[PDB]
RNA sequence: AAUGAGUCCACUUUAAAUCCUUUAACGAGGAUCCAUUGGAGGGCAAGUCUGGUGCCAGCAGCCGCGGUAAUUCCAGCUCCAA
RNA sequence: GGUGACCACGGGUGACGGGGAAUCAGGGUUCGAUUCCGGAGAGGGAGCCUGAGAAACGGCUACCACAUCCAAGGAAGGCAGCA
RNA sequence: GUCUCCGUAGUGUAGCGGUUAUCACGUUCGCCUAACACGCGAAAGGUCCUCGGUUCGAAACCGGGCGGAAACACCA
């Protein structure tokens, strides 16, 4: 925590998306890699914001320490951050829930519906009984 | 196949588009509209690859369908729209116009216009014929059509559409003596004088041109844009003025270009 | 189909005779005086060479004055001078028919190292630059075979969290400090 | 056949069975070739011999 | 939660063995009644109708057409309170090869015999297959069994009291002389090719009121055959002891590839780790397990699975290989072994160099007894000399051989299933015995 | 005989007691004996050498690195 | 004195992981944490060493070696090439 | 009438064609099933509906060769797609 | 897993419930030669595939298992 820094290049903003994106690097002369938390609330204090809309990823550390590289995302309000941002960022924030199946066993359930034609009670309960 | 192809791959894109290798598979493969796949610059690439506004198709996918993109004063939400030669893109939102057109390495530039020369476009007319109850027709280098056009206009002259109205305020004869664009083949991107015509029947009339230079080259008719009134342009011309400079004399202004930034 | 690139090229040729006494001893005596680990490192030199003067041979068949010529002729001798194995001077495509394996060789890392002095041997110097103790400007190079250029010729110093620059030492010395420590109060 | 195949692999049974002597380890890659390139090219030896093989077995 | 129990009938030829099991799988819903017919009509040509019930477990057309079973099969079914299989024996002198595979592969068993007279006389005597089966199921580890009597409609009365009283009362001591108690074991009367007394208590016989069996673990009693296996002991499952798994048979499956079939011992085998077969010395990954047709996540000790293997063919692993877990320590070729002993019948003396077949689990291998280390008392393994010349019938020994054929054996002292084993010839188990030192390779 | 055409041919087994390794019905493999298909050495009309039988290598039962599959 | 190959916390990466790069702590004196594959008559770099075998076994792409003192086979040692 | 020693016609190909790859004084000699373009095929043939576009086969019809279930009355097939 | 056949010096096989031998050989040794070639005469070579049972005694009479040669089935 010392010896931190974040340093910002190729800054823009867009209105498009409603947001300010820039590559950025932090100097760790002899830590690990800094916690993508951690440029979290270091950016925002940088732009007078919250380190909640910050949004960071892509790290990588050049090799032998030191400096490491990562893309950096601002926006100006939350409900737009969830509105236009991967949802896999979200999850990562917590933000958004991936509670769900997996792909083959959706692909059965899909595959079991179309042998019952129509009958709505008889296509809801295809895949009640193959669990 | 049995049928139309509706895949690109990625290194049998335009070498234009300035595509890497190893992104993915496949290409944008724009769809159809006024301007051939060839010589087409699709939405995705040039809001992704020239802009920077999007990181990926997803995005500029949101981009288009919140309707900022504007191309020719329509709103257009085609991912992968052909934009095409010298067409207006223009964003409202963060209040910047573009014009397509090509550089001097035969290249779709990001070039930047206000909005008053936004307001208007230089067509080429590509082919004039009669139609029923005996009306002229004019149809334009993109697949723009109008009606009523000024008998005076021939085929392959540049005419002036001001956009949101689709008509001709004023247009220029191909005469020799008069401003020109390459707009296909090796001397793609080149601004030139019209000095010379030969004609060829049963085939393509070629064109010769020289620059301000006074480097000459020659092309097909079929290549050529009208784009001055003898040499004052209509519009607005990027970086370098359409001039085709060789390596030599482009090392050499690398180098004074790092010598005076360092 | 897959996106690689699947684009690559061997970095070496082997000789097309073997067993031959004066070929051997020469890459010995080489291999022996810049502490290459093998004869595919000095074979890699020697056709690195080798294409460098195929392509100023080409250029010089080429006439006079032809713009490809002097492009790509200005470009060589270009790199050349960065890399250090041609004099500032010497900017004539004959020059660089002169040229040897051993000018290449020096502009070594590993010879480098050697030559300021950074490491007592040849070998030394190897193993000092492979556990990453030496840095060019900032950063920290472990391949013996970086060729230096001139401007990144100053720039040799040894690393900052090797324990020859700033501090931290080994593992060894600090295990021999705490064994003492726990041997005496 | 006309029966010659009984003493296959006579020699090798009857070969005294002499095992290897334990050596130290030899180097191998750059120590290997600095040592074979100090052996051979720097050393001044006063005996005549007319510049005798490696494997001199005198 | 349900637990799985391994189940082997056992008894002689044309005893009703498969057509009684026939009627339980058929009352208990394994087949239907469209197939039992179908089997019906199918018999019907060629004459053998006595035995429609029994080509449900006679699987082979050549079994079908010799009216007798060759090789061990394989049924399953749900009963009131648990999860059986059961296997059958061929019980035939030719065939003892083939039952003891399926008797080793066992958790429980029932035996068989028919009640008319001049059957009964000869299938308990010398050359009497009762013997050798009651004999060989506790020498394989059938720690607990039943006894279910068949055909007594075929007596004189038909389902009669003296009878069954004196051929229980004769099973009741010979179980008494080999070792198991007639308290613990229940008796049944049951009439197979009629179908009587296997779910409800038939009224054609009263004089049956029922049995009572008194364990260790508890007490039940009985009227049916499913009241009895109701309340067999549960056997313990060794899963924390490495994985064991003799093979049973290797199958050809068209569109998975090899699929080795066995009871597995100890351990629990899942799919997502290599496995090694310790007589062929051959590693593998197991790529899905399945019992009965339906897929396992674990293989528990008891469970007869089959388990798929991947990049091998059926040639390299056969009959009678052990494969276990690598991770673990693997089981390997055991070039010798020392072995306990008690000699049960031999015409001549025992010497050195005798060559009889051992078999043990599923292998079948000819040993050659390498020498005979010391004599040994009957009971409490009580030394008496050294150094052995002949031996005879009744006696206990301490002998180290070398099976002729790679086979791979464990100790007893280690892998209690693996170490029992028996010794065959001349038609009769000549000795039976354990495991004691095993020497790897 | 070889599996595939069926053909019969002789070949060489190469080292000192390899043929002791070699029993009937053993499924061998054949590779050329130098020269394209012409007889090499003292060997009148031999053009193939066994390189593995039973699919382990002829050098390595040579060597003694691993052993036949009993 | 210096380091990794490995154990291994965290960060990072990533849809989620993995790997790489960072980074705690262990981690080298037969540093046993062990470099192999083919050769030593010529072509062709390397032994007229020693012990067996005795036109046998075998080697040998080609010349050729082996019939009791083998620079060529089977081995030990020592050398050679990558 | 048309085509042929300027090689027709016929046969063979261990022939899909090309961009390209190996080798490398110059000239050449071999290899291109293989990710890009074009073609062809979906077990072998053949015939069709729909549709702008198919002689489509993860569409249909019939025959041939294989081959699945069956209560023997019938019914359902096409991995030169990913595994 | 079942069945059919075979298994004696190293090959080619006589063999008797009371004897496994010879033969073309194959090997060794003398036998002549610097090396041979040809040629003369002897010796060894068997748990009768293995293990046992019947018998006073078996290789052979029988029971297994093994290896090889034939076929029949064997689909978690
Ligand atoms: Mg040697
Ligand atoms: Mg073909
Ligand atoms: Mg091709
Ligand atoms: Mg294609
Ligand atoms: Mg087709
Ligand atoms: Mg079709």
């Amino acid at each position: 925590n010392d010896t931190v820094t974040i340093r910002t290049r190729k800054f823009m903003t867009n209105r498009l998306l409603q947001r300010k994106q820039m590559v950025i690097d932090v100097l760790h002369p002899g830590k690990a890699t800094v916690p993508k938390t951690e440029i979290r609330e270091k950016l925002a204090k940088m732009y007078k914001t919250t380190p909640d809309v910050i949004f960071v990823f892509g790290f990588r550390t050049h090799f032998g320490g030191g400096k490491t590289t990562g893309f950096g995302m601002i926006y100006d309000s939350l409900d737009y951050a969830k509105k236009n941002e991967p949802k896999h960022r979200l999850a990562r924030h917590g933000l958004y829930e991936k509670k769900k199946t997996s792909r083959k066993q959706r692909k059965e359930r899909k595959n079991r519906m179309k042998k019952v034609r129509g009958t709505a009670k008889a296509n809801v309960g295809a895949g009640k009984k193959p669990k | 196949a049995r049928g139309p192809k509706k895949h690109l791959k990625r290194v049998a894109a335009p070498k234009h588009w300035m595509l890497d290798k190893l992104t993915g598979v496949f290409a944008p493969r724009p769809s159809t509209g006024p301007h051939k796949l060839r010589e087409c610059l699709p939405l995705i690439i040039f809001l992704r690859n020239r802009l920077k506004y999007a990181l990926t198709g997803d995005e500029v996918k949101k981009i288009c369908m919140q309707r900022f993109i504007k191309i020719d004063g329509k709103v257009r939400t085609d991912i992968t729209y052909p934009a095409g030669f010298m067409d207006v893109i223009s964003i409202d939102k963060t209040g910047e116009n573009f014009r397509l057109i090509y550089d001097t390495k035969g290249r779709f530039a990001v070039h930047r216009i206000t909005p008053e020369e936004a307001k208007y476009k230089l067509c080429k007319v590509r082919k004039i014929f009669v139609g029923t109850k005996g009306i002229p027709h004019l149809v334009t280098h993109d697949a723009r059509t109008i009606r009523y056009p000024d008998p005076l206009i021939k085929v392959n002259d540049t005419i002036q559409i001001d956009l949101e109205t689709g008509k001709i305020t004023d247009f220029i004869k191909f005469d020799t003596g008069n401003l020109c664009m390459v707009t296909g083949g090796a001397n793609l991107g080149r601004i030139g004088v019209i000095t010379n015509r030969e004609r060829h029947p049963g085939s393509f009339d070629v064109v010769h041109v020289k620059d301000a230079n006074g480097n000459s080259f020659a092309t097909r008719l079929s290549n050529i844009f009208v784009i001055g009134k003898g040499n004052k342009p209509w519009i607005s011309l990027p970086r370098g003025k359409g001039i085709r400079l060789t390596i030599a004399e482009e090392r050499d202004k690398r180098l004074a270009a790092k010598q005076s930034s360092g | 189909p897959v996106a690689r690139s699947w684009v690559c090229r061997k970095t070496y040729v082997t000789p097309r005779r073997p067993f031959e006494k004066s070929r051997l001893d020469q890459e010995l005596k080489l291999i022996g005086e810049y502490g290459l680990r093998n004869k595919r490192e000095v074979w890699r030199v020697k056709f690195t060479l080798a294409k460098i003067r195929k392509a100023a041979r080409e250029l010089l068949t080429l006439d006079e004055k032809d713009p490809r010529r002097l492009f790509e002729g200005n470009a060589l001798l270009r790199r050349l001078v960065r890399i250090g194995v041609l004099d500032e001077g010497k900017m004539k495509l004959d020059y660089i028919l002169g040229l040897k394996i051993e000018d290449f060789l020096e502009r070594r890392l590993q010879t480098q190292v050697f030559k300021l002095g950074l490491a007592k041997s040849i070998h030394h110097a190897r193993v000092l630059i492979r556990q990453r103790h030496i840095r060019v400007r900032k950063q920290v190079v472990n391949i013996p075979s970086f060729i230096v250029r001139l401007d990144s010729q100053k720039h040799i110093d040894f690393s900052l969290r090797s324990p020859y620059g700033g501090g931290r030492p080994g593992r060894v010395k600090r295990k021999n400090a705490k064994k003492g420590q726990g041997g005496a109060g | 056949v006309h029966g010659s195949l009984a003493r296959a692999g006579k020699v090798r049974g009857q070969t005294p069975k002499v095992a290897k002597q334990e050596k130290k380890k030899k180097k191998t890659g750059r120590a290997k070739r600095r040592m074979q390139y100090n052996r051979r090219f720097v050393n001044v030896v006063p005996t005549f011999g007319k510049k005798k093989g490696p494997n001199a077995n005198s | 939660e349900k637990t799985h129990i391994n189940i082997v009938v056992i008894g002689h030829v044309d005893s009703g063995k498969s057509t009684t099991t026939g009627h339980l799988i058929y009352k208990c819903g394994g087949i239907d009644k469209r197939t039992i017919e179908k089997f019906e009509k199918e018999a019907a040509e060629m004459g053998k109708g006595s035995f429609k019930y029994a080509w449900v477990l006679d699987k082979l057309k050549a079994e079908r057409e010799r009216g007798i079973t060759i090789d061990i099969s394989l049924w399953k079914f749900e009963t009131s309170k648990y999860y059986v299989t059961i296997i059958d024996a061929p019980g035939h002198r030719d065939f003892i090869k083939n039952m003891i595979t399926g008797t080793s592969q066992a958790d429980c068993a029932v035996l068989i015999v028919a009640a008319g007279v001049g059957e009964f006389e000869a299938g308990i005597s010398k050359n009497g297959q009762t013997r050798e089966h009651a004999l060989l199921a506790y020498t394989l580890g059938v720690k607990q069994l039943i006894v279910g009597v068949n055909k007594m409609d075929s007596t004189e009365p038909p389902y009669s009291q003296k009878r069954y009283e004196e051929i229980v009362k004769e099973v009741s001591t010979y179980i008494k002389k080999i070792g198991y108690n007639p308290d613990t074991v229940a008796f049944v009367p049951i009439s197979g090719w009629n179908g009587d007394n296997m779910l409800e208590p038939s009224a054609n016989m009263p004089w049956f009121k029922g049995w009572k069996v008194t364990r260790k673990d508890g007490n039940a009693s009985g009227t049916t055959l499913l009241e009895a296996l109701d309340c067999i002991l549960p056997p313990t499952r060794p899963t924390d002891k490495p994985l064991r798994l003799p093979l049973q048979d290797v199958y050809k499956i068209g569109g998975i590839g090899t699929v080795p079939v066995g009871r597995v011992e100890t351990g629990v085998l899942k799919p997502g780790m290599v496995v090694t077969f310790a007589p062929v010395n051959v590693t593998t990954e197991v790529k899905s397990v399945e019992m009965h047709h339906e897929a396992l996540s674990e293989a528990l000790p008891g469970d007869n699975v089959g388990f798929n293997v991947k990049n091998v063919s059926v040639k390299d692993v056969r009959r009678g290989n052990v494969a276990g877990d690598s991770k673990n320590d693997p089981p390997m070729e055991a070039a010798g072994f020392t072995a306990q002993v008690i000699i049960l019948n031999h015409p001549g003396q025992i010497s050195a160099g005798y060559a009889p077949v051992l078999d043990c689990h599923t292998a079948h291998i000819a040993c050659k007894f390498a020498e005979l280390k010391e004599k040994i008392d009957r009971r409490s393994g009580k030394k008496l000399e050294d150094g052995p010349k002949f031996l005879k019938s009744g006696d206990a020994a301490i002998v180290d051989m070398v099976p002729g054929k790679p086979m791979c054996v464990e100790s007893f002292s280690d892998y209690p299933p693996l170490g029992r084993f028996a010794v065959r010839d001349m038609r009769q188990t000549v000795a039976v015995g354990v495991i004691k030192a095993v020497d790897k390779k | 005989q070889l599996i595939k055409n069926g053909k019969k041919i002789t070949a060489f087994v190469p080292n000192d007691g390899c043929l002791n390794f070699i029993e009937e019905n053993d499924e061998v493999l054949v590779a050329g004996f130098g020269r394209k298909g012409h007889a090499v050495g003292d060997i009148p009309g031999v053009r193939f050498k066994v390189v593995k039988v039973a699919n382990v290598s002829l050098l390595a039962l040579y060597k003694g690195k691993k052993e036949r599959p009993r």
